[PDB]
C-alpha cells in the first residue's frame, strides 16, 4: 500500500491554465445559487435548500453553518467538500487562534486559514482541489461587519454584496441596482429574498430557503448569565416562520 | 478495599465495601467498586482507583467491540483481556481485579488477577487489604453449589468481618447477583451487618 | 579554564586571558591562547569545562566565517554577540549543555565605537565597560570601579590591566602562569607580546 | 482552596473561595476558581492553578468542537471522560483536582476528578485544602430532596467553613447554579464577608518626594509620515 | 542553585485614574556578585508593556520571543495587540513549556486603546494569570513589595500621585533585598503619552 | 502487451507477464542437474565462460553444512536468495539448536519470492534454483521457480536444453534412486544425465562443477582436477 | 483520458469514478426499504440465495453495528463488510472517548466524511456501497440516515435503495401525502414491519416467502434482526387481512 | 477504455476488471473442493502429476491454520500460501488477546478484509486464488469459500478450479439426497469420488488425490490429513464409481 | 501503479528548459501589471487590480501590495493564494533573523531565501511550482533603497525600475525612456502612474482599479516609513498628476 501519489495532480498547461482549478470552478457553476449582502448594522447570507427527495428531511442538511459565534458560512458546489471544510475551519479557529489568544479569530483571518487549506489541495501530492466556493460573513470588534468569498484556488475577496453558483451573473446585476451604503439589516434581508426568488424554480418558502444573519448580540442564545462582557453570539439562523413573515411584506 | 466473588448453584455473586481512601481520610464512603464490563460480566476493583477505572473502561471498550464482531464473549475471554493489560503494564499499574461472569454454557465463573498479572480460575476469590483477615473464615465456611440466600449470607458475614478489622474498608456492603434470571443489585447498611 | 578579563576604553577593547592549562595534579601547558578571532574586528575569549570551550569557540568561528563569505560583509559586534547568546541559550536546555563562558570584544566600524559583551554559559548577555568571568571579577572589579574612565587611552587601559593582574597574582591561590593580552581596534586585532 | 458541589431537586450547584497562594503569601485576594467548560457545564479547580485552567480550556475547546460536529448540546460524561483520560495519561503530573457539574439532555450531574484520573459520583462533594472543613458542614446538614435555595445555602456554608478554618482558603464565595431547563447563573462574589477596614492613615505622598535622575518621553507610536 | 534567584530583580505594576504604572530595578548579578546596573526588565510591544523577573537568560529569550510574536500578529491583524489579548498569549506561551519551564515572573501593563480602560496582570512561571484591579508584584523581593503596595496603594490616583506611590513601593522594597537595587526605572502610562523616569537610589 | 509494464498487473487471461519474462531468463541460463538416492543428494552444473581468457561462472552455493543449491539465470539474484537461506539456516541453529528442514527452506524461499510479484515498484527474481540437502528425514531435492512455486523431486534439471537431462532421469528413475552408500556411482549418473543436454561442447576439467551431501557427508563442492575422475 | 480512472475533475466538473461507484451499488440486484414508527425504526431487504450449495444463514446485507445502531448495505459484500467493520470500530471508539453511545446521524456523518476523502484523495478508491443507518436515538427518536459514494448524507422520514428504488420511493411518497405525518402511526414494531413488507409487495409487484426477505428492527436501547420464523409470522398476518 | 489496466479502477459498468482477471487465474488452476458434514468438514484437492520425477505424497497442498482450521485453494499457489500466512498471524493474535481459538466465521472475515484490501489500491495486485476453508468451533462446523474480490459466504458444499462445474453438480446431488446430513467418513469417500469425477477436465495427465478433515467425533475437532488405510479405502471407493 | 498519472513537473525539455516554469510564467503574463521604481529618496510600488466590480469592498481589500516587515514590501503578480503562502514564510524568516542577530534582515538575504524556496519546487518533490512573480521594495543600512524581482524559476535580479505581469514589454520600454538616476519620489510616483495609464487594457485608469505604496525616508529624521495608500489618497494623487 502506502500513498504512492506524492506528486501534483494539478499542473500548468502550455497556455498557463491550472486545469483542475478551472474544472473545480465549473463544478461550482453547476451548484445551487447562494448569496451574501452586507448592511450597516449586519450581514445576511442565503441559499436554496434543493432537496434531493421529498422523503428526505432537509432540516437535517445544513447548508448555512456556524463557524464561530460571530462568523457564518454558506457555499455553492459540492456539498460533501463543504462539510469537511466546515469541520476543518471550526477546528483551525481553535488550534491556530483561540487556544493561543483566548478569543475567536476575526473574519478576515479565519477566511485566510480556510483559503490556505484550499490552496494546499491545489498543490499538494495526490489530491484534487475542493469543488466549492464559500461565502463567509462575520463580525469582530476592530473590523466590524464583513463578507468574504473563497474560491477553489484559495483566492479570497471582500464584498459589499455578491452571489455564486447557478444564476450568479443575473443575481449580481440585481444586487448592483439595489445596494447602497445606508442599508439597515431588515432592508438587506428583504433584498436577499427578492434576489433569491429569481433563481428558484419551484416552491419558495421558509422550508425551502436557508437564511442566516450576522447582527446584534443575542444574550438569549448565550446559555448563561453572570459575566457582563459575554453578551452572546451575533450569528443567528432565521427560523422557517421568521422567513415566511418577511415573505408577506415582499 | 474488601472485595470477593463467589460461584454458587444458579451463577455467581460479586461483593464489595464502599470505602475509598487517601491516607486516613475517607475520600468517598459510598463508592461503587462493582463494575460492569459487559451485560453479565462484572469485576471487583482493588488498588489504585485511577488504574482500575482506566483498565475497566478499556476492557469495556474491547468487549463492546468483540460483541459487535463475534457475539457475546466468554468470562474467560474477559479475564484474558484484563490479564493482557495488567501483565503487559505491570511496572506502571497497582491493580488487583476479580472478574466474575455468567454464561449459559459455563454458568458462574470467577477469575482473580493479582498484582503480577497472573490469572487464577477459582470457585471463589477474595482480595483487597481487608481480605487478609477473612482467609480463615472463608476457607472454613465456603461450600460449592450453595443457594442464592446462603451465598448472600456468606458474602455478608465475610465482608462484615473484613470491615470490622480493616480500617481501609467500611461503609455499605454492595453486591451484584449474576444468574440466568438477570442482574440484581443489593445493598446492606451498617446497622444491618455490624450486629451479625 | 581560569581567568579571563576584558576592558573597553576610548577607541579599543582589550582582552586578557590566562595561559595555564591544568589536568588536575599537573600543569600540562603554560602558553595556551584562550581566544578565537571570529572576524577581522571581533575577538572572543572563553573559559569553562575542558573540551567544550574550544569545541564551542571554533563552532562559533566557523559560523561567523560562513556568514562573512555568503554576504561579503562583516557582522557587527552586537549582531555576533546576539548569535552567540542564542546558541548558549539554546544549549542550556539541551541533553548535554556547553559549559562555556565567553567575552566578546569588537570594534564596530559603522559606529566607530569599541564594544565589550559578557556572556555566561546560561546565555546571559550584558554590554559592559569592563567585565570578567568566574572569580576574576571578585579581585579586579574594586580596582576597575575606582580607576576606570570612559575616555582612557589604550596605554592607560593596559596599565590598569597590569594592576588587576598583579592583584590576582597576589591574592589568588592558583598559579595561572600569567596572561596573553590582545587589543581590538579600528585596524583589527593584535597581540601584546610583552606583558 | 475550598471547592464544593451539591445536588438539588432540579439541578446542581458548585461553589468556591477566592484565595490563591504562593506558599504562605496570598497572590490574589479575589481569584476566580469557577471555570466554564460549556454554557451549562461548569467546574471548580484546586491544586496547580495553571493546570486546572489549562485542562479546563483544552477539554472545553474540544467539547465545543464536538458539540458542533454532533449538532447536540454537550454532556457532562463527555467532559468527565475526556478529562480523566487526559489526566491519567500524564500520571498525575498535571496537578488538576476538579469538581465537574452541569445539566444536559440526560439530566443533572455531579462528579469529582483527581489528578491521577480517578473519578467518583456523589450528591455532595468537596476538594482542596479546605475540603475537610467543608465536608464536615456537608455531612452535618445535607439531606435528600434539597431545594435550590437550600443547596445554595449549604454550598456557601461549606465554603465559609473553609474560608474561616483553613489558612489555604479565604476572601469571598463564588457560586454557580445549573438548573434543568434554565440558563446557568454564575454568581460572582455571592458573599463578601472579608472587606478590609479603613486604614488609620493616608499614605499619599507630597509630589516631588522621590528623587529623579532623568526624564524622557517614550515613543509608543509607529513611524510617522512626512 | 534556585534558578529564580540567581540573577535577582523585581517588577511592580499599579493602576490609577485613566493611567497605569510599571516599574523595575536595574540589577543583574551572579548570586552575590553584582554584574550590571543597566539591566532593564521592562519591554514594550506597541502600547502594551511587559516586565519580566527571574532567570536573566529567559528574560532576554522571552522578550525576543514576544517581539517575534507581536510583530507577526501586527502584520496579519493589521493592528497593534491589546493588553487583554497579549496577556493570553503570554499564558499560552509559558504553558507550552509546562514540564521544562522558563524560570520567570512576567507582568503585563497597558491601556486598551478602544475602551480606554487601565489593565494589569501577573503570571507564575507556568502561565497562571493573576489579573488584579489594584497592583501586581514579582521578583526576589515580592514579599517586601506586597507589604509596601498593600499599605501605600489607594484607588483612582492621578498619574503624578501614582508615580510617587509606585516609586516609594519599589525603592523601599529593593533596599530590604540583597539581590535587588542598583538603580530603578518607572513608566507612567496614559492613553497617548508615556513618561519614563530613572530614580536615584542607594548603590549597595 | 499492455499488461506487462509491471508485476502488479494481470492480463485479461489471468497471466502475470513480468513473472513469465523472469522465467525466460532461466531458460537462457546454463544447464544444471539435480538428483538423489536415499543416502545422498547430488548437484551437477555446467559452468559457462564469457570467452577463452575468462573464468567459468560459479553455479553452486553452499548454504549450511547440510544444505546448498545450484543456480540458473541472474547470478546476483541467486546471491540474494542464497544469503537469505544462509540466515534462515543460521537462525534455526542459533535459536532452536536445530538444523533447518529442506522442505521448510523451500517454503521460506516461496514466500520471499511471492512478495515481489504482488507489490508495485519491485520486480520478480530472475533465477531458478535447485536445492539439495540431508536432514532428519533423509535426502531431499527441491526446485525453485521465481513465480514462487517450489517442488520436491527425485531428480530434475533447469536451464538451456534441460529437457534432455530431465527425460534421461525420468527413464533412470528406478536405477539411481537405489544407489545407496555409493557416492561415486550417484555422481556418475548425474554426469551421464547432464551429458544429454550438451551440444558441440563437452565436459572439460574447468567446465564441470559437482556438489554432494549425504548421511555422513557434509555439503562439499568439487571443481578443477577434483572432477577429472568423472570426465 | 486518465480523468476517468482516478478521482480528479473532468472538464464538466464531474468525478466519473464516483459515478461508476454508484453503478456498482446495484450489482447485487437487491432492493431495501426503511421506515419509522412511533417507537421504532424498521428496515427490510430482499434476500436472494441462487446457489443450493450456499449456507443461507450466512447470506446477509444487514449488520449490527452497535447495540442501538443497525446498518443495511446496497452493494457488493466485500465493500459492505469493509464499511461494517469500520463503522463498528468507530462506534466503539466514540463510546470510549466521549462516554455515551454514538448517535445514528453522527456515525452516518463520520462514514460520509470517510467517503468524501476517497473522492478527493487519488490513491483510495470509493466504496461501491450505499449505507442506510437506523436507530431509535435517545434525543431525536426514530432515525434513518443514508450515506453514498459521493460522501453525501441526509436524514429520512422513510427511504428506499436498489435497482427499483423509484417505484418504492413513489409508493411511500403517496402514503405520506395522505396521512400528512412524518411516520407510521403504530404502537407495536410488529405492525410497522407488516406495513413495510406490504408496501414493498405493492411497489415491486412480487410476493414473498419467509426466505425471500431479511428484516432488521431498531427499538429503544437495542437493534435486532428477525429470524425466518419471525418473518413467517409477519407474512401470515399480512395474508389474513 | 483503459479501465482494466489498473487495480481499484471502476469501469463505466461499476466493475473492477483486474479482480475479474484474477478469477481467470483461479479458473486455470487445479480442482479443489470442500464438504460440510454432520459434525465437521472435509477438504480435498487434485494434484497434477507433471512427471514421474515428482516424489509421491511429498508436495502437500492443503494447509492447517491454528490447530482447528483447514485451508485449500485453486489458482496461483504462492498467493494461497501468502494468504494462509496472514491467516495464521490473525488466528495467533486473536488467541493471544481473547484466549479462545478463533471462531470460523471470525476467521473468515479476517481473510475477507485482507483480500478486499488488495482491491482498494493500484499499488497492489488482487489475489489469484479462491480459497475453500473451515473447521469446528464452539458453535459447530463451518465451511467457507473466499474469492479474489474478497467476497465469501458459508457453504454446504464448495468447489473451485478447472473442474468446478462438474464438482458443483456432484455436490448439489449430495445436498438433495441427504437433507438429514452426511457423516464424516461418508464425506471423505464422497470427496474422493468428486475429485476423480472432476479429473475429466484435466484428463491428459494423471493425478494424486489428497484429503483432509476436521470432525468433532473422528478427530476431536482438530485438523488432520487422511492417510494410509483410510486414504486407500477412499481411492478404492472412487475408482469403483468411475468404472 | 501510480507512475502512470505523474506529470513529472521537474524535468528538462530537449532544449534545456523547465516546462512548468515556462508555463507558470505564461500564467503570470495575464496577471495585473505591477511596477516598481527606485529613486534617490525612496521607492514607489504601483499595481493594477484586475477587472473589478462596483460591489467589491476596496478599502478592506488587498490583492497586490503586501507588507513583509517595517522596512520591506512586495508587489504580487500571479496566483494570489500562492503568493500568500510565500509571503507568510518570508515574514517568518525576517523575524527569525531579527531574533537571532537583533538586527532587521537585509533586503537581499530575504529575497534570496524566498527565491531558494521557489528553486526547490523546480528541482525536487514532484510538485508544481508557485505561479507567482514578486517585486521587492525595501531599505537597509548597507545598500539603502533596493528593488528586486523573483519568478517561479527562483532566479532573482536587482532593478532601478521594473515591471511584472501583463504588458511588461511595453511597460519596460516606457520606463527605460523616461527614467533618470537623479529622479525623486514625487517624480517616480508620476512615472509609475503614467506608465500604467498607457499600458492598461482598461478604458481608463481610476482610483478603484489601483493599489499604491511608497517607501520614504520622508519620516521624521533618520528612519523609514511605509505608506500603503488609501482609496481616497489614490484618488487625490490621480488628480494631482493630471490623469483624472
Ligand atoms: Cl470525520
Ligand atoms: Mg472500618
Ligand atoms: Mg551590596
Ligand atoms: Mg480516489
Amino acid at each position: 500500500m502506502t500513498d504512492r501519489y506524492s506528486f501534483s495532480l494539478t499542473t500548468f498547461s502550455p497556455s498557463g491554465k491550472l486545469g483542475q482549478i478551472d474544472y473545480a470552478l465549473t463544478a461550482v457553476k453547476q451548484g445551487v445559487t447562494s448569496l451574501g449582502i452586507k448592511a450597516t448594522n449586519g450581514v445576511v447570507i442565503a441559499t436554496e435548500k434543493k432537496s434531493s427527495s421529498p422523503l428526505a428531511m432537509s432540516e437535517t442538511l445544513s447548508k448555512v453553518s456556524l463557524l464561530t459565534p460571530d462568523i457564518g458560512a454558506v457555499y455553492s458546489g459540492m456539498g460533501p467538500d463543504y462539510r469537511v471544510l466546515v469541520d476543518k475551519s471550526r477546528k483551525v479557529a481553535h488550534t491556530s487562534y483561540k487556544r493561543i489568544y483566548g478569543e475567536y479569530p476575526p473574519t478576515k483571518l479565519l477566511v485566510s486559514e480556510v483559503a490556505k487549506i484550499m490552496q494546499e489541495a491545489t498543490q499538494s501530492g495526490g489530491v484534487r482541489p475542493f469543488g466549492v466556493s464559500l461565502l463567509i460573513a462575520g463580525h469582530d470588534e476592530f473590523n466590524g461587519f464583513s463578507l468574504y468569498q473563497v474560491d477553489p484556488s484559495g483566492s479570497y475577496f471582500p464584498w459589499k454584496a455578491t452571489a455564486i453558483g447557478k444564476g450568479s451573473v443575473a443575481a449580481k446585476t440585481f444586487l448592483e441596482k439595489r445596494w447602497n451604503d445606508e442599508l439597515e439589516l431588515e432592508d438587506a434581508i428583504h433584498i436577499a429574498l427578492l434576489t433569491l426568488k429569481e433563481s428558484v424554480e419551484g416552491e419558495f418558502n421558509g422550508d425551502t430557503i436557508e437564511l442566516a444573519i450576522i447582527g446584534d448580540e443575542n444574550p438569549d442564545l448565550l446559555g448563561y448569565t453572570g459575566i457582563p462582557t459575554d453578551k452572546g453570539p451575533r450569528f443567528r439562523k432565521l427560523t422557517s416562520q421568521e422567513i415566511n413573515d418577511r415573505l408577506e411584506a415582499l | 478495599t474488601s472485595i470477593m466473588a463467589v460461584t454458587f448453584k444458579d451463577g455467581v455473586i460479586l461483593g464489595a465495601d464502599s470505602r475509598t481512601t487517601t491516607g486516613a481520610y475517607i475520600a468517598n464512603r459510598v463508592t461503587d467498586k462493582l463494575t460492569r464490563v459487559h451485560d453479565k460480566i462484572w469485576c471487583c476493583r482493588s488498588g489504585s482507583a485511577a488504574d482500575t477505572q482506566a483498565i475497566a473502561d478499556i476492557v469495556q471498550y474491547h468487549l463492546e467491540l468483540y460483541t459487535s464482531q463475534y457475539g457475546t464473549p466468554s468470562t474467560e475471554t474477559a479475564a484474558s483481556v484484563f490479564k493482557e493489560l495488567c501483565y503487559e503494564n505491570k511496572d506502571n499499574l497497582t491493580a488487583g481485579i476479580i472478574v466474575a461472569g455468567y454464561d449459559d454454557k459455563n454458568k458462574g465463573e470467577v477469575y482473580t488477577i493479582p498484582l503480577g498479572g497472573s490469572v487464577h480460575k477459582l470457585p471463589y476469590a477474595i482480595a483487597g487489604s481487608g481480605s487478609t483477615f477473612i482467609y480463615g473464615y472463608c476457607d472454613k465456611n465456603f461450600r460449592e453449589n450453595m443457594s442464592k440466600e446462603e451465598t448472600v449470607d456468606f458474602i455478608k458475614h465475610s465482608l462484615s468481618q473484613a470491615i470490622k478489622w480493616d480500617g481501609s474498608s467500611g461503609g455499605v456492603i454492595r453486591m451484584v447477583v449474576l444468574t440466568a434470571a438477570g442482574v440484581e443489585r443489593l445493598i446492606f447498611y451498617p446497622d444491618e451487618y455490624e450486629q451479625l | 579554564m581560569d581567568i579571563i578579563l576584558g576592558i573597553r576604553v576610548q577607541d579599543s577593547v582589550i582582552l586578557a586571558s590566562s595561559k595555564a592549562v591544568t589536568r588536575g595534579i599537573s600543569v600540562l601547558k603554560d602558553s595556551d591562547d584562550k581566544t578565537r578571532q571570529l572576524s577581522p574586528h571581533t575577538l572572543m575569549s572563553f573559559a569553562g569545562e575542558a573540551g567544550d570551550t574550544v569545541q564551542f569557540a571554533e563552532y562559533i568561528q566557523a559560523n561567523i566565517q560562513l556568514y562573512s563569505i555568503r554576504e561579503d560583509y562583516e557582522l557587527s559586534p552586537q549582531a555576533v554577540s546576539s548569535f552567540v547568546r542564542q546558541e548558549l541559550a539554546k544549549s542550556i536546555r539541551s541533553r548535554r549543555p556547553y559549559q562555556v563562558n565567553v567575552l566578546i570584544g569588537g570594534y564596530d566600524k559603522k559606529k566607530n565605537k569599541p564594544e565589550l559583551y559578557q556572556i555566561d554559559y546560561l546565555g546571559t548577555k550584558v554590554e559592559l565597560p569592563y567585565g570578567a568571568h568566574g572569580y576574576s571579577g571578585f579581585y579586579t572589579f574594586s580596582l576597575l570601579d575606582h580607576h576606570y574612565r570612559p575616555d582612557m587611552t589604550t596605554e592607560e587601559g593596559l596599565d590598569l590591566l597590569k594592576l588587576c593582574v598583579q592583584e590576582l597574582e597576589k591574592r589568588m591561590p592558583m598559579d595561572f602562569k600569567g596572561v596573553i593580552v590582545k587589543i581590538v581596534d579600528k585596524d583589527g586585532i593584535r597581540q601584546v607580546d610583552d606583558f | 482552596t475550598t471547592i464544593v458541589g451539591v445536588k438539588f431537586n432540579n439541578g446542581v450547584v458548585i461553589a468556591a473561595d477566592t484565595r490563591s497562594t504562593q506558599g504562605p503569601i496570598v497572590a490574589d485576594k479575589n481569584c476566580a476558581k469557577l471555570h466554564r467548560i460549556s454554557p451549562k457545564i461548569w467546574c471548580a479547580g484546586a491544586g496547580t492553578a495553571a493546570d486546572t485552567e489549562a485542562v479546563t480550556q483544552l477539554i472545553g475547546s474540544n467539547i465545543e468542537l464536538h458539540s458542533l460536529y454532533t449538532s447536540r448540546e454537550p454532556r457532562v460524561v463527555s467532559a468527565l471522560q475526556m478529562l480523566k483520560q487526559h489526566l491519567f495519561k500524564y500520571q498525575g503530573h498535571i496537578g488538576a483536582y476538579l469538581i465537574v457539574a452541569g445539566v444536559d439532555p440526560t439530566g443533572s450531574h455531579l462528579f469529582s476528578i483527581h489528578a491521577d484520573g480517578s473519578t467518583d459520583v456523589g450528591y455532595y462533594l468537596s476538594l482542596g485544602s479546605g475540603s475537610l472543613a467543608a465536608m464536615a458542614v456537608l455531612e452535618s446538614h445535607w439531606k435528600q430532596d434539597l431545594t435550590k435555595e437550600e443547596a445554595i445555602k449549604l454550598a456557601s456554608d461549606a465554603i465559609q467553613a473553609g474560608i474561616w478554618n483553613d489558612l489555604g482558603s479565604g476572601s469571598n464565595v463564588d457560586v454557580c447554579v445549573m438548573e434543568i431547563g434554565k440558563d446557568a447563573e454564575y454568581l460572582r462574589n455571592y458573599l463578601t464577608p472579608n472587606v478590609r477596614e479603613e486604614k488609620q492613615k493616608s499614605y499619599k505622598f507630597p509630589r516631588g518626594t522621590t528623587a529623579v535622575l532623568k526624564e524622557s518621553i517614550v515613543n509608543i507610536c509607529d513611524i510617522q509620515e512626512e | 542553585s534556585d534558578p529564580s534567584s540567581i540573577n535577582g530583580g523585581i517588577v511592580v505594576a499599579m493602576t490609577g485614574k485613566d493611567c497605569v504604572a510599571i516599574a523595575c530595578d536595574l540589577r543583574l548579578g551572579s548570586q552575590s556578585l553584582g554584574v550590571s546596573n543597566k539591566f532593564e526588565k521592562i519591554f514594550h510591544y506597541g502600547h502594551v508593556f511587559l516586565g519580566i523577573t527571574g532567570l536573566a537568560t529567559d528574560v532576554t529569550t522571552l522578550n525576543e520571543m514576544f517581539r517575534y510574536k507581536t510583530n507577526l500578529y501586527k502584520l496579519k491583524e493589521e493592528r497593534a495587540i491589546e493588553p487583554e489579548t497579549f496577556t493570553q498569549l503570554v499564558s499560552s506561551s509559558l504553558y507550552e513549556r509546562r514540564f521544562g519551564p522558563y524560570f520567570v515572573g512576567p507582568v503585563v501593563a497597558g491601556i486598551n486603546s478602544k475602551s480606554g480602560k487601565p489593565f494589569i496582570a501577573g503570571f507564575d512561571l507556568i502561565g497562571c494569570i493573576d489579573e488584579a484591579k489594584d497592583f501586581i508584584v514579582s521578583g526576589t523581593a515580592s514579599d517586601q513589595l506586597f507589604g509596601m503596595c498593600e499599605s501605600l496603594y489607594e484607588p483612582n490616583l492621578e498619574p503624578e500621585d501614582l508615580f510617587e506611590t509606585i516609586s516609594q513601593a519599589l525603592l523601599n522594597a529593593a533596599d530590604r533585598d540583597a539581590l535587588s537595587g542598583w538603580g530603578a526605572v518607572v513608566y507612567i502610562i496614559k492613553k497617548d503619552e508615556v513618561v519614563k523616569r530613572y530614580l536615584k537610589m542607594r548603590q549597595d | 502487451n499492455n499488461y506487462d509494464g509491471d508485476t502488479v498487473t494481470f492480463s485479461p487471461t489471468g497471466r502475470l507477464f513480468q513473472v513469465e519474462y523472469a522465467l525466460e531468463a532461466i531458460k537462457q541460463g546454463s544447464v544444471t542437474v539435480g538428483l538423489r538416492s536415499n543416502t545422498h543428494a547430488v548437484l551437477v552444473a555446467l559452468k559457462r565462460n564469457a570467452d577463452e581468457l575468462s573464468s567459468y561462472q560459479k553455479k553452486i552455493i553452499k548454504c549450511d553444512e547440510h544444505m546448498g543449491l545450484s543456480l540458473a539465470g541472474l547470478a546476483p539474484d541467486a546471491r540474494v536468495l542464497s544469503n537469505y537461506l544462509r540466515q534462515q539456516c543460521n537462525y534455526s541453529s542459533l535459536v532452536f539448536n536445530r538444523k533447518l528442514a529442506v522442505e521448510r527452506a523451500g517454503h521460506l524461499l516461496c514466500d520471499k519470492a511471492q512478495k515481489n510479484t504482488q507489490s508495485y515498484g519491485g520486480r520478480p527474481y530472475g533465477v531458478g534454483l535447485l536445492i539439495i540437502g540431508y536432514d532428519k528425514s533423509g535426502a531431499h531435492l527441491l526446485e525453485f521457480q521465481p513465480s514462487g512455486n517450489v517442488t520436491e523431486l527425485y531428480g530434475t534439471a533447469i536451464g538451456a536444453r534441460s529437457q534432455g537431462a530431465k527425460t534421461y532421469l525420468e527413464r533412470t528413475l528406478d536405477t539411481f534412486i537405489k544407489i545407496d552408500g555409493n557416492p561415486d556411482e550417484l555422481i556418475k549418473a548425474g554426469v551421464e544425465a547432464i551429458s544429454q543436454s550438451l551440444r558441440d561442447e563437452s565436459l572439460t576439467v574447468d567446465n564441470l562443477s559437482i556438489a554432494i551431501v549425504g548421511k555422513d557427508t557434509p555439503f562439499t563442492i568439487y571443481d578443477g582436477e577434483a572432477v577429472a575422475k568423472y570426465i | 483520458g486518465y480523468d476517468r480512472h482516478i478521482t480528479i475533475f473532468s472538464p464538466e466538473g464531474r468525478l466519473y469514478q464516483v459515478e461508476y461507484a454508484f453503478k456498482a451499488t446495484n450489482q447485487t440486484n437487491i432492493n431495501s426499504l426503511a421506515v419509522r414508527g412511533k417507537d421504532c425504526t424498521v428496515v427490510i431487504s430482499q434476500k436472494k440465495v441462487p446457489d443450493k450449495l450456499l449456507d443461507p444463514t450466512t447470506v446477509s446485507y444487514i449488520f449490527c453495528i452497535s447495540r442501538t445502531i443497525g446498518m443495511v448495505v446496497n452493494g457488493p459484500i466485500p465493500d459492505a463488510r469493509n464499511a461494517a467493520l469500520r463503522a463498528k470500530a468507530e462506534a466503539a471508539e466514540f463510546r470510549y472517548k466521549y462516554g455515551y453511545d454514538m448517535p445514528c446521524d453522527v456515525l452516518a456523518k463520520r462514514m460520509a466524511n470517510l467517503s468524501q476523502i476517497y473522492t478527493q484523495r487519488a490513491y483510495m478508491r470509493p466504496l461501491g456501497v450505499i449505507l442506510t443507518f437506523v436507530s431509535v436515538d435517545e434525543e431525536l427518536g426514530p432515525s434513518i440516515y443514508k450515506t453514498d459514494p459521493a460522501g453525501y448524507y441526509v436524514g429520512y422520514k422513510a427511504t428506499a435503495t436498489g435497482p427499483k428504488q423509484q417505484e418504492i420511493t413513489t409508493n411511500l411518497e403517496n402514503h405520506f401525502k395522505k396521512s400528512k405525518i412524518d411516520h407510521i402511526n403504530e404502537e407495536s414494531w410488529e405492525k410497522v414491519v407488516e406495513f413495510a413488507i406490504t408496501h414493498m409487495i405493492d411497489a415491486l409487484g412480487t410476493e414473498f416467502s419467509k426466505n425471500d426477505l431479511e428484516v432488521g428492527v431498531a427499538t429503544k436501547d437495542k437493534f435486532f434482526t428477525l429470524s425466518a420464523e419471525n418473518i413467517e409470522e409477519r407474512l401470515v398476518a399480512i395474508a389474513e387481512q | 477504455t483503459g479501465y482494466d489496466l489498473s487495480n481499484s479502477v471502476f469501469s463505466p459498468d461499476g466493475r473492477n476488471f483486474q479482480v475479474e482477471y484474477a478469477v481467470k487465474a483461479v479458473e486455470n488452476g487445479t480442482t479443489s473442493i470442500g464438504i460440510k458434514c454432520n459434525d465437521g468438514v472435509v477438504f480435498a484437492v487434485e494434484k497434477l502429476i507433471t512427471s514421474k520425477l515428482l516424489v509421491p505424497q511429498k508436495n502437500v497442498k492443503i494447509q492447517v491454520v491454528d490447530r482447528h482450521i483447514g485451508c485449500v485453494y485453486s489458482g496461483l499457489i504462492p498467493d494461497g500460501r501468502h494468504l494462509v500466512n496472514r491467516g495464521r498471524e490473525e488466528a495467533a493474535s486473536f488467541k493471544k488477546l481473547y484466549k479462545t481459538p478463533i471462531p470460523i466465521p471470525a476467521f473468515a472475515d479476517r481473510l475477507g478484509q485482507y483480500v478486499q484490501a488488495h482491491t482498494l489500491y493500484n499499488s497492489v495486485r488482487p489475489f489469484g486464488v479462491s480459497t475453500i476453508f473451515g473447521g469446528v468451533d464452539k458453535n459447530g462446523a463451518h465451511l467457507y469459500m473466499l474469492e479474489p474480490s474478497g467476497s465469501y459466504w458459508g457453504y454446504k458444499g464448495a468447489a473451485t478450479g478447472k473442474g468446478r462445474q462438474s464438482a458443483k453438480a456432484e455436490l448439489e446431488k449430495l445436498v438433495d439426497h441427504h437433507p438429514e446430513g452426511l457423516s464424516a467418513r461418508e464425506a471423505v469417500k464422497q470427496a474422493a469420488k468428486i475429485i476423480y469425477l472432476a479429473h475429466e477436465d484435466n484428463k491428459e495427465k494423471d493425478f494424486e488425490l489428497e484429503i483432509s478433515w476436521c470432525s468433532l467425533s473422528e478427530t476431536n475437532g482438530l485438523h488432520k490429513f487422511v492417510k494410509g488405510d483410510l486414504l486407500q479405502e477412499a481411492i478404492d471407493f472412487a475408482q469403483k464409481e468411475i468404472n | 501503479g501510480s507512475r502512470r498519472y505523474d506529470s513529472r513537473t521537474t524535468i528538462f525539455s530537449p532544449e534545456g528548459r523547465l516546462y512548468q516554469v515556462e508555463y507558470a510564467l505564461e500564467s503570470i503574463s495575464h496577471a495585473g501589471t505591477a511596477i516598481g521604481i527606485m529613486a534617490s529618496d525612496g521607492i514607489v510600488l504601483a499595481a493594477e487590480r484586475k477587472v473589478t466590480s462596483t460591489l467589491l469592498e476596496q478599502d478592506t481589500s488587498t490583492e497586490k501590495l503586501y507588507k513583509l516587515n517595517d522596512k520591506i514590501a512586495v508587489a504580487v503578480a500571479g496566483l494570489t493564494a500562492d503568493a500568500e503562502i510565500l509571503i507568510n514564510t518570508a515574514r517568518i524568516h525576517a523575524q527569525n533573523y531579527l531574533k537571532t542577530y537583533n538586527e532587521d534582515i537585509p533586503v537581499e538575504i530575504l529575497v534570496r531565501r524566498l527565491s531558494d524556496i521557489k528553486q526547490g519546487y523546480t528541482q525536487h518533490g514532484g510538485l508544481r511550482p508557485f505561479g507567482v512573480s514578486f517585486i521587492y521594495a525595501g531599505y537597509d543600512d548597507r545598500y539603502g533603497y533596493q528593488l528586486y524581482t523573483s519568478n517561479p524559476s527562483g532566479n532573482y535580479t536587482g532593478w532601478k525600475a521594473i515591471s511584472v505581469g501583463a504588458n511588461t514589454s511595453a511597460a519596460q520600454t516606457l520606463l527605460q525612456m523616461d527614467y533618470k538616476d537623479d529622479m525623486k519620489v514625487d517624480d517616480a510616483i508620476e512615472l509609475a502612474l503614467k506608465t500604467l495609464s498607457k499600458t492598461t487594457d482598461s478604458s481608463a485608469l481610476t482610483y478603484d482599479r489601483l493599489e499604491f505604496a511608497t517607501i520614504r525616508k520622508g519620516a521624521n529624521d533618520g528612519e523609514v516609513y511605509q505608506k500603503i495608500f488609501k482609496p481616497q489618497e489614490i484618488k487625490d494623487i490621480l488628480v494631482k498628476t493630471g490623469i483624472t
